[PDB]
């Protein structure tokens, strides 16, 4: 076995294993280091900059500097502090007396820092951006992404911050940056409608139309009965007056709380009378609704039966979606 | 004790599964493998009882299925035209699907899953299929950008509006795995996709408790994505979590994930080390569907006395945050009760006027961002509130006396916190 | 090396070579040459002798100015004509035609 070892494999394969993204590569890794004997390093979480210390402990441990776990641990380096290691904190706090050796522990972070996924902390993609000038270039995200540039900033900046705010050290590196910069410089009450329901019925086909509606364009509101504080929410109202559009969910008996509302206290009866007083566009959605007399409902609200509705179905729930559409102005 | 049930079974349930093998053979329109079917679904399904029983006897009957059994020809089943029985063998590999039988079907079994995907119609079916790709989501970070790009999204998403307690609870489970496990990449797809969106219908319905809460962690993790943060709060459904994480008690959903199969959301080292990014985001709609489940593990992880855990997940200094720089009352309700549950100490919340400090609150947040080895230092050269907030990197070395340069730089992170919190009103 | 500038440095002059692998490692390559300074030279890449900085620095500046729908495709039986298939692919790609194969092994996305 010891062939291997002086060969240079097992370092090489721990990495293929440690970094990887591909199934087979990796299977076949694990698979020779386990057929040598040596343990089989685990996968690194690539979300480096959330890791805790207990994480930077285990890549310390598979890019081989076990020696320094220790003092890793007492100056309880994490995910944030890592990425951003400077030499000296690495010659004085941590302990890395060689100049060849800090070279090859920064060898291997800058390998850490191009896998990363930086999603929690670059808003902008400035990761891809940086990592089409140049794949080597995407070590530098975090770095940019903590002086708190984005892409819409990236104009601005000189060759003096990328060097001492970022940390870029390789002049070339910075040239090539902030020239593809400065070619970035000229590179960089009322919805629509509201649907009124019973929270207890009619909840469903609600959030379901909305959905519907948002995709196709329309801004919408939705009858969140929960509220009753303020002048008895008329803010609720000021939405549905507002909303040019109104569409009624009609399930099985949704008029229920409507029905002789001679206090116009009913969230639901209220939208209608209101949207009624406004004129304004009603389109009831027919999902089981059977039609009652106008009687029963109080005046400020009988016409509301005297719109034509859509049928619901949730089968060709498109098709009805275009109608209703349709129906909307 | 266990094992020795275990091996019982086996010695059952391995000349059963050949005895399904037999039927196997066989195709389900004269219900040859459809009886097969029924016998060994619900024979592994007699053998779920048995996770519940021991502890995740799952492994025995599925390393039986895998290796030697007839795994591919459940899934050549699939891709046998007798759709009657085609759900039934979908049934029982949704059973069987530990981690074994995950990655062996994501080299084989992806592709004729997704096959099986493209059908729709069949609501059971279509329950099965949403089931087995919420297991294959959670698998790896290239079985998600596969399923995604090839219409395994786009699968949970049409079936997302429709009106199915499984199907949807699968679903929401998926999107979630799909959110959590899958990279930057597969994230911005979904929320391309109008994934955001479409999770609405699921977390409006105070008909399902549990729907909400797992549509709500998805939504949730995706918003800590900063890159597509804007178009998940614009979707709507991110206003809608705070309110809910409110109704639910920890406690009562804890007894509900002792029994989760670890199918669904079980308890386990993973989960937590992945909902760690969320009570340490920016959103405090993630911070608090954060603290909820973590609070919910809390109860489950002392109870089996295994807290140790939460510890080195990094969840307690985590925690002690959000209820130290606090201002709603629900992530901070749930920071106590965790760090509580855990049996740690609560922080009390710092007064966030720091200008006008004493020397007592300055120890008291140096004891709540864990330097006290410097608190002595501190009262020794009498920092106060305006002291602190002036600390140079020269006074904190030299005066102080914190000698370790990556030290200084993680003091100047927790002050730059609290400078960013401060109500500087008086000055 | 992807841009062979080993040999480009080893036309200017043999005993320049030896600097290829520390311009290769600040990322220029022949493209990118025509832009560097000689500070760049000099710390970059670590190129001591000013007369060679120089010498490399100027032939740089003189490369300023010298810096669904493939045409074919074979449908064949892979148990079969597996053989033929290729063989025509690359004869017929050498003779100027994209040419598309018929990876017989996929059913997935709509039939
Ligand atoms: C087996 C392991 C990773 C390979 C992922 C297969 C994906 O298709 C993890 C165990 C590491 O030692
Ligand atoms: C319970 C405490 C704070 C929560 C505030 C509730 C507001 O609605 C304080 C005790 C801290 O340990």
């Amino acid at each position: 076995t010891k062939v291997f070892s002086d060969i240079g494999a097992i370092q090489s394969l721990k990495r293929l294993v440690s970094y990887s993204t591909n199934g087979t590569k990796s299977a076949l890794a694990k698979r020779a280091l386990r057929l040598l004997g040596e343990e089989v390093p685990r996968p690194i979480l690539p979300s480096v900059p959330s890791w805790k210390e207990a994480e930077v402990q285990t890549w310390l441990q598979q890019i081989g500097f076990s020696k320094y776990c220790e003092s890793f641990r007492e100056q309880q380096v994490d995910g944030d502090l890592l990425l951003r290691l400077t030499e000296e904190e690495l010659q004085t706090d941590l302990g890395m007396k060689s100049g060849i050796t800090r070279k090859r522990f920064f060898r291997e972070l800058t390998e850490l820092k191009t896998f990363a996924n930086y999603s929690t902390c670059d808003r902008s993609n400035l990761a891809d951006w940086l990592g089409s000038l140049d794949p080597r270039f995407r070590q530098y995200t975090y770095g940019l992404v903590s002086c708190g540039l984005d892409r819409s900033l990236l104009h601005r900046v000189s060759e003096q911050q990328l060097l001492e705010d970022c940390g870029i050290h390789l002049g070339v590196h910075r040239a090539r940056i902030l020239t593809a910069a400065r070619e970035m410089l000229h590179s960089p009450d009322t919805p629509d409608v509201f649907i009124s329901y019973r929270r207890n019925s009619g909840s469903q086909l609600a959030s379901l139309l909305k959905v519907h509606l948002q995709l196709h364009g329309f801004s919408v509101f939705i009858d969140v009965e929960k509220l009753e504080a303020g002048k008895f929410e008329d803010k609720l109202i000021q939405s549905v007056m507002g909303a040019r559009n109104f569409v009624l969910v009609l399930s099985p008996g949704a008029l229920d709380k409507c029905m002789q509302d001679h206090d116009c206290k009913d969230w639901v009866h209220k939208q209608i009378v209101t949207a009624l007083s406004c004129g304004k566009n009603i389109v009831p959605i027919i999902d089981g609704f059977e039609w009652p007399e106008p009687q029963v409902l109080p005046e400020d609200m009988q016409a509301v039966l005297t719109f034509n509705g859509i049928k619901w179905s949730h089968e060709y729930q498109e098709a009805t979606i275009e109608k209703i559409i349709r129906f909307l102005q | 004790g266990a094992g020795t049930e275990v091996q019982d079974a086996l010695e059952r349930a391995l000349p059963e599964l050949q005895q399904a093998l037999s039927a196997l053979k066989q195709a389900g329109g004269a219900r040859a493998v459809g009886a097969g079917l029924a016998e060994v679904f619900q024979l592994v399904e007699e053998a779920w009882l048995l996770p519940a029983v021991g502890r995740e006897v799952a492994q025995g009957l599925c390393d039986a299925i895998r290796l030697d059994g007839g795994l591919d020809l459940l899934l050549r089943l699939l891709q046998a035209p007798e759709l009657e029985t085609r759900v039934q063998a979908a049934r029982l590999l949704e059973q069987i699907l530990v981690a074994e039988n995950r990655d062996r079907v994501a080299r084989i079994g992806l592709g004729v899953i997704l096959n099986l995907a493209k059908e729709r119609e069949p609501v059971e079916l279509a329950r099965s299929v949403a089931g087995i790709l919420e297991h294959m989501f959670k698998h790896s970070e290239e079985t998600c950008q596969r399923l995604v790009a090839a219409g395994g999204l786009d699968a949970v998403l049409y079936w997302c509006r429709r009106t199915d307690p499984a199907l949807l609870r699968h679903c929401a489970l998926a999107l979630g795995n799909c959110a959590l496990h899958g990279g930057q990449a597969v994230q911005r797809r979904m929320v391309e996709k109008r994934a955001a969106e479409w999770l609405f219908p699921l977390a409006f319905s105070k008909e399902d408790e549990l729907l909400r809460l797992h549509a709500c962690l998805a939504v949730a993790v995706l918003a800590t994505n900063k890159e597509v943060e804007r178009e998940v709060e614009r979707s709507g459904t991110l206003a809608l979590v705070e309110p809910l994480v409110a109704s639910l008690d920890p406690g009562r959903f804890a007894r509900c994930l002792v029994d989760a199969s670890d199918t669904s959301q079980g308890r386990g080292p993973d989960d937590l080390q992945r909902l760690v990014p969320l009570l340490d985001s920016n959103r405090l709609e993630a911070q608090c569907i954060g603290a909820f489940y973590l609070c919910a593990e809390a109860a489950i992880k002392s109870l089996q006395g295994k807290t140790k855990v939460f510890s080195d997940i990094g969840a307690i200094q985590s925690l002690k945050r959000l209820v130290s720089y606090s201002t709603n009352g629900t992530k901070s309700a749930l920071a106590k009760r965790a760090l509580r549950l855990l049996g740690e100490e609560v922080p009390r919340p710092i007064l966030p006027s720091v200008p006008s400090w004493k020397e007592a609150e300055v120890q008291t947040w140096l004891q709540q961002i864990g330097f006290s080895k410097y608190c002595e230092s501190f009262r020794e050269q009498q920092v106060d509130g305006d002291l602190l907030l002036r600390l140079t990197e020269e006074e904190l070395q030299t005066d102080l006396g914190m000698k370790s340069g990556i030290t200084r730089k993680r003091f100047f992170r927790e002050l730059t916190e609290l400078k960013t919190f401060a109500n500087y009103s008086t000055c």
